[PDB]
RNA sequence: AAACUUGAGUGCAGAAGAGGAAAGUGGAAUUCCAUGUGUAGCGGUGAAAUGCGCAGAGAUAUGGAGGAACACCAGUGGCGAAGGCGACUUUCUGGUCUGUAACUGACGCUGAUGUGCGAAAGCGUGGGGAUCAAACAGGAUUAGAUACCCUGGUAGUCCACGCCGUAAACGAUGAGUGCUAAGUGUUAGGGGGCCCCUUAGUGCUGCAGCUAACGCAUUAAGCACUCCGCCUGGGGAGU
RNA sequence: GGAGGUGACACAUGAUAUA
RNA sequence: UACAA
């Protein structure tokens, strides 16, 4: 859980956390103490609308089959980073993680 | 090594079936080698060691 | 070629500060050493080290950032220039950022700040504003 | 324009001390031989503008070295002026 | 100061005993004015890759020269041009 | 006034290059000419016609003359200040890059005026004249067609020597110097163990920053200092 | 997938403001 | 629409 992505794509901000690059296992352990489907656009920023679908899911079969299945993560961070913890590989941006775990 | 225009056997390997100089992306030669190759082949064509168009 | 070694120093700080580097090295000179110490004394930078070498010396500066990685130095500006030198009197010493910043002045009692230049009643060449 | 053998002859004659190759006297003397040789080339190659541009750079570099030598020690400067066929 | 690698082709229908008359002479021309010949060679009959002067073969000859004036090889090139025995030639600065 | 070696030059050791000037050598093709075979069209367009051809064309084969240009190599490859530079050979000659740290010791940067170089067209004198081709002629098209298309064709296109001094002469981005994430091609080198590091070029992508936006982004349009050139609504008018 | 290089018959016209 | 023809 400490072998990151290839060198030809490693973000420069993971140099402290980092052939291929190997993660900082020693630093992740100290960081770990400090700390499945598509993410709908506006899951957090549009709860005034999603909750209606969440409520309508609780309350047709064609909708529910996709609704149950529903209710890489750049959409989610913006929904949270704009509101003012997560595994952060070398290719991922660390500057936008409050509790970054530098483990693969 | 420096390519000699007299060495027709080495040069024939880099010409095609019509006597055209082969591109280096086909033969895998490097850029500086292909430049030396081209001068030697043109020298050898002039001395009738290699054909212009066969 | 290089015409203003002081403005080159102020710009090296500005560029390193922009990307939040911890430290920077630049070739040394007497006035650059004294400018750096005033920035240390005024609390804009962390530390200054002098590294001797055969050519002209090296100055190592250590930059300062507060909580939430906020920059202590907000801006640097060269005032006196080789193309147009700027001098001031003690009675017309400029205040930088209404006193929240400093002006570096080369006076006949050395290189000092603007608040001290008015205290000593000396004027001189306005080197730079730091805020 | 000039061979390494001819250049080393000039360096030996005009050097201000042994193991000196960078003094103005050595540089001006070598530049003078190079300028004369390209002028010889340009007498039968009048249309060689590209070479003539390089000669103009040598003339400018020689003039700058002469100005530096003149302003630093006029005695060395005036002795070098006669040694070569140089006016000013 | 310089080394050259003169090559020339003699026409194939020449009389045999007349060939040494020019090769000795053309090498002789390639030695005047401080032009010590380093080496002479004589390739055999070769099939020319194309017809030169409606010929199919020739006597390839390689002469290596050591001069510092190149007027020796200039004399060779002047003479080879107007001589109908030699049908193709080339001078090459080896180094 | 005196020191210094980092800037700038020199020396030494390597390397790459369509950098330039002059003179030679060569292969393909076009045109013309001759000769042999050989007979009814060839050529050309959207369709045609003008045109050439039975006096032997066109086609084919061989030979000759002449001028011009150099397939393949050939590559956001290389060189040059820019304009530009592409067959090969020799001669003369300019610049750049890498390494080294002998040497000099700030000798630097920029640059008004000035002085030079400067695509193509054009001009003068004299040569040359294959191809192409302003003008021009004929044939088409069209309501007309002073065009676009076709068949020809002069200047010119080529050379030498003078002149001209202009281009979307463009990266529409002046020069110099330093500083500021990364990734990835490529050209010429160097160091160390095919890879890692490092110089100098040349491309793409992309942060910070900048921008009106487009975009630029260590080859800045970012952050700074020096010098030069230039702008101040459109037209009139670059008159 | 997106760029940069490379190469590749005939059809005329429609006044001013206000829209 | 008010015009122009
Ligand atoms: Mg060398
Ligand atoms: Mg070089
Ligand atoms: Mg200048
Ligand atoms: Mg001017
Ligand atoms: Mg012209
Ligand atoms: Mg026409
Ligand atoms: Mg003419
Ligand atoms: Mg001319
Ligand atoms: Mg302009
Ligand atoms: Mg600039
Ligand atoms: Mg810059
Ligand atoms: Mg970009
Ligand atoms: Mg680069």
């Amino acid at each position: 859980v400490h072998f990151g992505h290839q060198t030809r794509r490693w973000n420069p901000k993971m140099k402290k956390y980092i052939g291929i690059y190997i993660i900082d296992l020693q630093k992740t352990v100290k960081k770990v103490d400090e700390a499945n489907q598509r993410w709908l656009g506006g899951l957090l920023t549009n709860y005034k609308t999603i909750s209606k679908r969440i409520k309508r899911i609780s309350e047709l079969k064609k909708e529910y089959d996709r609704l149950i299945k529903f209710l890489k993560e750049r959409n989610a961070i913006a929904e949270a980073r704009k509101l003012n913890v997560g595994i952060v590989d070398t290719n991922c941006d660390p500057d936008e993680i409050d509790y970054v775990i530098p483990a693969n | 090594t420096h390519i000699d225009y007299k060495d027709t056997e080495l040069l024939k390997r880099f010409i095609s079936e019509r006597g055209k100089i082969l591109p280096r992306r086909v033969t895998g030669t490097s850029a500086k080698y292909q430049r030396m190759l081209t001068t030697a082949i043109k020298r050898s064509r002039h001395m009738a060691l290699l054909p212009y168009v066969k | 070629t290089m015409t203003d070694p002081i403005a080159d120093m102020l710009t090296r700080v500005r560029n390193a500060n922009m990307v939040r580097h911890e430290k920077l090295e630049l070739p040394a000179s007497n006035i650059k050493k004294e400018i750096a110490e005033i920035l240390k004394s005024e609390g804009f930078i962390k530390n200054v080290e002098y590294v001797e070498d055969d050519k002209q010396g090296v100055l190592r500066l250590f930059l300062k950032y507060g909580q939430n990685d906020e920059r202590v130095i907000t801006g640097l500006k060269r005032i006196s220039k080789p193309g147009l030198r700027v001098y001031a009197k003690a009675s017309e010493m400029p205040k930088v950022l209404n006193g929240l910043g400093i002006a570096l002045v080369s006076t006949s009692e050395g290189v000092i700040t603007d608040k001290e230049a008015r205290k000593r009643n000396v004027g001189g060449e306005i080197i730079a504003y730091v805020w | 324009a000039i061979s390494q053998e001819r250049k080393n002859e000039i360096i030996k004659e005009y050097r201000v001390h042994e193991t000196d190759t960078g003094s103005p006297e050595v540089q001006i003397a070598v530049l003078t031989a190079e300028i004369n040789a390209v002028n010889e080339h340009l007498r039968t190659h009048k249309k060689d503008h590209h070479s003539r541009r390089g000669l103009l750079k040598m003339v400018g570099r020689r003039r700058h070295l002469l100005n530096y030598l003149r302003s630093k020690d006029i005695q060395r400067y005036r002795e070098l002026i006669k040694s070569l066929g140089i006016r000013r | 100061m310089r080394t050259y690698e003169v090559m020339y082709i003699v026409r194939p229908n020449i009389e045999e005993d007349a060939k040494k008359a020019l090769v000795e002479r053309f090498n002789g021309i390639l030695a005047t004015e401080g032009a010590e010949v380093l080496e002479a060679k004589d390739w055999g009959k070769r099939r020319l890759a194309y017809e030169i002067n409606d010929f199919k073969d020739g006597f390839y000859n390689i002469v290596r020269v050591k001069s510092d004036n190149n007027k020796a090889t200039d004399e060779f090139q002047r003479l080879a041009k107007i001589s109908d025995d030699i049908i193709r030639y080339m001078v090459i600065r080896e180094d």
